[PDB]
RNA sequence: GGACUUUUACUUUGAAAAAAUUAGAGUGUUCAAAGCAGGCGUAUUGCUCGAAUAUAUUAGCAUGGAAUAAUAGAAUAGGACG
RNA sequence: UAUCUGGUUGAUCCUGCCAGUAGUCAUAUGCUUGUCUCAAAGAUUAAGCCAUGCAUGUCUAAGUAUAAGCAAUACAGUGAAACUGCGAAUGGCUCAUUAAAUCAGUUAUCGUUUAUUUGAUAGUUCCCUACAUGGUAUAACUGUGGUAAUUCUAGAGCUAAUACAUGCUUAAAAUCUCAGAGAUGUAUUUAUUAGAUAAAAAGAUGAUUCAUAAUAACUUUUCGAAUCGCAUGGCCUUGUGCUGGCGAUGGUUCAUUCAAAUUUCUGCCCUAUCAACUUUCGAUGGUAGGAUAGUGGCCUACCAUGGUUUCAACGGGUAACGGGGAAUAAGGGUUCGAUUCCGGAGAGGGAGCCUGAGAAACGGCUACC
């Protein structure tokens, strides 16, 4: 038989179900950014989870490793590449700090929201949805 | 099949095991041929990788060696005498490789009279100038001389009559022949 | 409708295992032995065909007998198959003997012949003698590249002999 | 094999081949209603012998065959239909009453499951039996 | 191995190494030795005894290819072969620490060598020369 | 069991060869020949997964039945045929040439040589024994049994052949100091002297390299190919020139074109 | 090359540990899971970068270390050294 | 990516479990189900049983064409049947068996067989043909047939070969052998010999009985081309004379490649309510032979009394094929792996065996159940 495709799953689900300060956090970043399940925030916290497993990963090999500098610039090479990352932030574990807002933020759906163009991010992601 | 696997066969702590996979036929092996004296008779058979191999069953004509002398004349076999495995071959006169037999030998004399000539035990011109020339080459045994006044000679095999169907032995000499000797007449 | 086994000697029925001889080989392939029913070699009620061979014939002529006259159907085809098929010697050198064949279908009609084998003939013969030249040059060149050889047994044989 | 059944019967219109888009439809259904009625496939369609059965790809109009893969839709009887408002066919009188009854259970008590399903399997042998 | 050599029924002898009742050089009984190779030498009572054993590493038709061992001799109890102990510890990676272990290993002895129990001896790996046996002695430290 | 295998299923195959995952699911395998089945590399292959003249398999067997190819000069029609280190390629058309080498990360490489040059192969002597008559006789690393060879040639070593027939012209010997190649091991592909012999007998022989910039490594000697004397390549090179650089080093390079 | 460093454990490095999977560099599969692709301009007869790297525990091989922890070194000297 | 909450009391602090919570490439199942991509899937229970169909056949310029097949001066194109060759030993499926077995990694063959590929490699042959041997023979086909029935086959009549069976064709030197006619290859089998390799005086390897050579003979005498297709150049002393080129098929040996068979070290889950086990019938070893492709108690004869075990043998269990791997993961761990790759085993259960380089084959045969 012919190889296995791979695949991953994307999101991860909390582990206290209904802690009220979770659930209002959560839905504070789906109105402002216009979401409509928490998969959509949990795709983002396991990204960021997933993100900061190889930063502190990486802290904890002493400076002058060539693997840290390698993936190091690797990562922030990708992160200031997307705006996620401000361009200062650049150096080295400033990363350890992001919340999943500087995601949203540089969404699609925002940036048509932010740049004029949508009046309201609920009207950003329709006027993507539809061509 | 006869198998030759050790997979039957207690492992060295004294436990027996299971049968995995059955007998496979590249661990074969055939039943002995069991070869006799006379009548030649070899059958082919047909070994793996397509290898043939000569069966004897019923031999006579078997070449040999001196050597000594490095001699090799085809002679007569006519029985055996001793074997070191059981002496139920020497009673069924059966040959193997290390039995020990009793060979015509004349074809030895009627060269000995030919390189040198004296013999035992009572045409040109080109080896009469190396007849003589040959001296010293002469000594026998007592052990092997005292043997043509019998006629048979006493020689053992070295070959394998059931792989190589041809059976050519050597002819027994030194304590090789002191030590066969010692027990053909100490079962006598 | 069993058959009967060429010697068997029984007036019964049996069975034996068939190698590629008289009633099996076919149809199964590469031996593959069978085991067939047969019958004997002697005769008995519960047949129903005997087959019999002619070998004299006696007064009264029979209609299956004598005007039944069928033809061998092919004719020799290897050149002494031919040759000694009616005494002509090596000195004859047919294709003007081998028999031919007519059929006609759209009136050109011309004949089928079956192609002599064993055929004196170039390129047999020059075939035969690029063979046997092959045998030489090959061999010529291998004992003549094998002296070129031995002549390093000279200089290798003189960085131990003319070394003083 | 054991307890399958061809379903067995007439084409009266239209063609049947092997896999289709067939409305079953028992004796309960009604063009309106959701009642006896599924749709399912048609496994495949065969023309009967005496054993033989030799198997085929489809078949016209007014004519005999059997189907496959249909008979665990069936209780005893039905209509096949591929129209969105084909009515159901009527209900073959017959002479004769399922009016002789008799009383059974298994011998050995652990067969009672293979007695119940083998009662359904009995009652479309047999276009009578209750 | 004893009572010369020829206790066995069969005549005892090296094969095609020739006794050759013709010329009197009075060693009188040629003797085929080798050196084993990967540095241990024939020893001397290799060299000058009389004895067969078509297994020995320099007298025998027998070769030394593979892993060389060193086991310490447990048992000196069969002819021309014995078994040695060796012993090491297995590490169970949960706990972090060893335990214990240790295989037999029965090796050929050739008569070269006075072996006592007790002698860490050294083994080299030779062609399977009997069901247990795939291993053959060198030294004595 | 019960004999030899005629397939192979992809991920089966060797990683040199660089085929999709997904793709088809059996990968071609490599007929009978001169190298192995692991160092080979099969005419398929060559034709259609790096020159791309090929896109069908049905392609190849229809481009090789032309007689458009030829490898150490014989034509080589079987799709699935062997081909390995050191052999040269010669087409019909397109008066071009190529010899089999490996870049630096250890896979086959495209590189093409003059129409002359392409005349002569290397091969390393494995196997130096006397032929029956006494014929001596070498074996290289392609099947090859060349007679009456240079004594004192010996194992190890390697030999320029002409290709015309089995020819040996000169031959380099194996000694410190000569120009190498590493065929096998992490290190597969490098370039670079020879600075030690481990003799480590009954065991590997390990042997220790030194490349242009100064970096050590060992390679146990059955991945290693002597190449010629140092800075003068007895053969034609590809561009990359075998030297092996770090993981930090090669992204750079890429930024410099901008 | 003729006699051995008593002999082990441990640890450093190296080669070894198939492919896939995992980790992970690169690449707008329109994102993504993926895949190992792809990238730069001419109304066409080309140019060009990739297909990394790593953890791949044991046991074995090669190796640097000589702490730690065992072990043999002469005492009826039959001992070293010549 | 290092989190706990509810429940024993009138109340308290504990122990401590039950319950809760989160994931599961983890099965099942209920309700519900619009788009796109990806894609497991009769493993578990029953390695239980199977209707029907299919799953292995194969042709080139180049083994055999007289189809009474087509198409139109031995044959010649195309070409069914049949012979010959090759393949059917891969593949695919399943995981029943199997616990030192398999398997993984790591060794070994100085312990063996090997189709094929690739590369090297071969003048010699009579005890009355070589311008070319025999029917030592037959299929398809013709025709006569049996049986309810099968890929059943008989009886009679032809004819091919790269099928089967044969066998003559050579120089030029020498070494022998009777001022000179014949015998001198190779392989089978034996025995002896060299295989030096530590200085002055009458070849390879860590290592060999290695490669190789030499002597003396042996053999139901192995191979050493009576084969095809495309071309037709050259020679003059112009004759089916003599020459010659690019290919196909085949063969002994050696190498190689794909393999395989054995094999060294270390490593398995639960169980002592398994503590001894193995050896009369091979258990451990010794000599000898036999047998094998070859080592070996693999088997046999003779002998010896050995071999394993608390560092857990032996036995029992596994709802156990091993492995790469999967799930959960602060770290350590826990649980799994029938299943895309690798190895192995099996083809209803057992055994046996033909063919062949390769099978103890199952879409092969034989027997029992
Ligand atoms: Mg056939
Ligand atoms: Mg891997
Ligand atoms: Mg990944
Ligand atoms: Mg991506
Ligand atoms: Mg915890
Ligand atoms: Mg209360
Ligand atoms: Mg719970
Ligand atoms: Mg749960
Ligand atoms: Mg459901
Ligand atoms: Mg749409
Ligand atoms: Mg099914
Ligand atoms: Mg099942
Ligand atoms: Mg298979
Ligand atoms: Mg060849
Ligand atoms: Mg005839
Ligand atoms: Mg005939
Ligand atoms: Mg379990
Ligand atoms: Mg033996
Ligand atoms: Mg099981
Ligand atoms: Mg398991
Ligand atoms: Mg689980
Ligand atoms: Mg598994
Ligand atoms: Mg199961
Ligand atoms: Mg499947
Ligand atoms: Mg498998
Ligand atoms: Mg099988
Ligand atoms: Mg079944
Ligand atoms: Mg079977
Ligand atoms: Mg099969
Ligand atoms: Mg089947």
């Amino acid at each position: 038989p012919r190889a296995p495709r791979t695949y991953s799953k994307t999101y991860s689900t909390p582990k206290r179900p209904y802690e009220s300060s979770r659930l209002d956090a959560e839905l504070k970043l789906a109105g402002e950014f216009g979401l409509k399940n928490k998969k959509e925030i949990y795709r983002i916290s396991f990204q960021l989870s997933k993100i900061r497993r190889a930063a502190r990963d990486l802290l904890t090999r002493d400076e002058k490793d060539p693997k840290r500098l390698f993936e190091g610039n690797a990562l922030i090479r990708r992160l200031v590449r997307v705006g996620v990352l401000s361009e200062d932030k650049k150096k080295l574990d400033y990363v350890l700090a992001l919340k999943v807002e500087d995601f949203l933020e540089r969404r699609l759906q925002t940036q048509v929201y932010k740049l004029g163009l949508a009046k309201s991010v609920h009207h950003a992601r329709v006027l993507i949805t539809q061509r | 099949g006869i198998s030759r696997d050790s997979r039957h066969k207690r492992s060295a702590t004294g436990a027996k095991r299971a049968q995995f996979r059955k007998k496979r036929k590249f661990e074969l092996g055939r039943q002995p041929a069991n070869t006799k004296i006379g009548a030649k008779r070899i059958h082919s058979v047909r070994t793996r990788g397509g290898n043939k191999k000569y069966r004897a069953l019923r031999i006579e004509t078997g070449n040999f060696s001196w050597a000594s002398e490095g001699i090799s004349k085809k002679t007569r076999i006519a029985g055996v005498v001793y074997h070191p495995s059981n002496n139920e071959l020497v009673r069924t006169n059966t040959l193997t490789k290390a039995a020990i037999v009793q060979i015509d030998a004349t074809p030895f004399r009627q060269w000995f009279e030919a390189h040198y000539g004296q013999t035992l035990g009572k045409k040109s011109k080109n080896a009469e100038r190396k007849w003589a020339a040959r001296a010293a080459s002469a000594k026998i045994e007592s052990s092997v001389e005292s043997q043509f006044s019998a006629g048979r000679l006493y020689a053992c095999i070295s070959s394998r009559p059931g792989q190589s169907g041809r059976c050519d032995g050597y002819i027994l000499e030194g304590e090789e022949l002191a030590f066969y000797l010692r027990r053909l007449t100490a079962k006598k | 409708g069993f058959p009967m086994k060429q010697g068997v000697l029984l007036p019964t029925r049996i069975k034996l295992l068939l190698t590629k001889n008289v009633s099996c080989y076919r149809p199964r392939r590469d031996g593959e032995r069978k085991r067939k029913s047969v019958r004997g070699a002697i005769v008995g009620p519960d047949l129903a065909v005997l087959a019999l061979v002619i070998v004299k014939k006696g007064e009264q002529e029979l209609e299956g007998l004598t005007d039944t006259t069928v033809p061998k159907r092919l004719g020799p085809k290897r050149a002494n198959n031919i040759r000694k098929f009616f005494g002509l010697s090596k000195e004859d050198d047919v294709r003007d003997f081998v028999i031919r064949r007519e059929v006609t279908k759209g009136e050109k009609t011309y004949t089928k012949a079956p192609k002599i084998q064993r055929l004196v003939t170039p390129q047999r013969l020059q075939r035969k003698r690029h063979q046997r030249a092959l045998k030489v040059r090959n061999a010529q060149a291998q004992r003549e590249a094998a002296a070129e050889y031995a002549q390093l047994l000279a200089k290798r044989l003189s960085e131990r002999k003319a070394e003083k | 094999d054991k307890g399958r059944f061809y379903a067995f019967g007439r084409v009266f219109a239209g063609t049947v081949k092997s896999g289709q888009k067939v409305r079953i439809q028992g004796p309960n259904y009604v063009p309106g209603k959701k009642d006896d009625l599924f749709i399912k496939a048609i496994q495949r369609v065969v023309l009967m012998m005496g054993r033989f059965v030799e198997p085929i790809d489809d078949c016209p109009a007014g004519n005999i065959i059997g189907l496959v893969g249909i008979d665990q839709f069936l209780l005893k009887t039905g209509t096949l239909t591929t129209s969105e408002t084909a009515h159901n066919m009527k209900v073959m009188k017959f002479s004769v009453s399922p009016v002789v009854q008799v009383a059974v259970e298994v011998k050995n008590a652990n067969d009672l499951p293979k007695l119940v399903e083998g009662l359904k399997r009995l009652s479309k042998s047999d276009p009578c039996v209750l | 191995t004893e009572l010369t050599v020829q206790s066995e029924r069969a005549f005892q002898k090296q094969p095609h190494i020739f006794n050759n009742p013709k010329v009197k050089t009075s060693k009188r009984t040629k003797r085929w030795y080798k050196n084993a190779g990967l540095g241990f030498k024939t020893p001397k009572t290799a060299i000058e005894g009389s004895y067969i054993d078509k297994k020995c590493p320099f007298t025998g038709l027998v070769s030394i290819r593979g892993k060389i061992l060193t086991g310490t001799v447990v048992s000196t109890k069969m002819h021309r072969t014995i078994v040695i102990r060796r012993a090491y510890l297995h590490y169970i990676p949960k706990y972090n620490r060893y335990e214990k272990r240790h295989k037999n290993v029965p090796v050929h002895v050739s008569p070269a060598f006075r072996v006592q129990v007790g002698d860490i001896v050294t083994v080299g790996q030779c062609r399977p020369i009997s069901k247990t046996v795939r291993f053959n002695v060198v030294k004595v430290s | 069991a019960r004999g030899p295998k005629k397939h192979l299923k992809r991920l089966a195959a060797p990683h040199h060869w660089l085929l999709d995952k997904l793709s088809g699911c059996y990968a071609p395998r490599p007929s009978a020949g001169p190298h192995k089945l692991r160092e080979s590399l099969p005419l398929i292959v060559f034709l259609r997964n790096r020159l791309k003249y090929a896109l069908n398999g049905r392609e190849v067997k229809a481009i090789l039945m032309q007689r458009h190819v030829k490898v150490d000069g014989k034509v080589r029609t079987d799709t699935t045929y062997p081909a390995g280190f050191m052999d040269v390629i010669t087409l019909d058309a397109t008066n071009e040439n190529f010899r089999l080498v490996y870049d630096v990360k250890g896979r086959f490489a495209v590189h093409r040589i003059t129409d002359e040059e392409a005349s002569y192969k290397l091969g390393k002597v494995k196997k130096v024994q006397l032929g029956k008559k006494g014929v001596p006789y070498v074996v290289t690393h392609d099947g090859r049994t060349i007679r009456y060879p240079d004594p004192n040639i010996k194992v190890n070593d390697t030999v320029k052949i002409d290709l015309a027939s089995g020819k040996i012209t000169d031959f380099i010997k194996f000694d410190a100091g000569k120009l190498v190649y590493v065929t096998g091991g992490r290190n597969l592909g490098r370039i670079g002297t020879i600075v030690h012999k481990e003799r480590h007998d009954g065991g590997f022989d390990l042997v220790h390299i030194k490349d242009s910039l100064d970096n050590t490594f060992v390679t146990r000697l059955n991945n290693v190919f002597v190449i010629g004397e140092q800075g003068k390549p007895y053969i034609s090179l590809p561009k990359g020139k075998g030297i092996k650089l770090s993981i930090a080093e090669e992204r750079d390079r890429r930024r410099a074109q901008q």
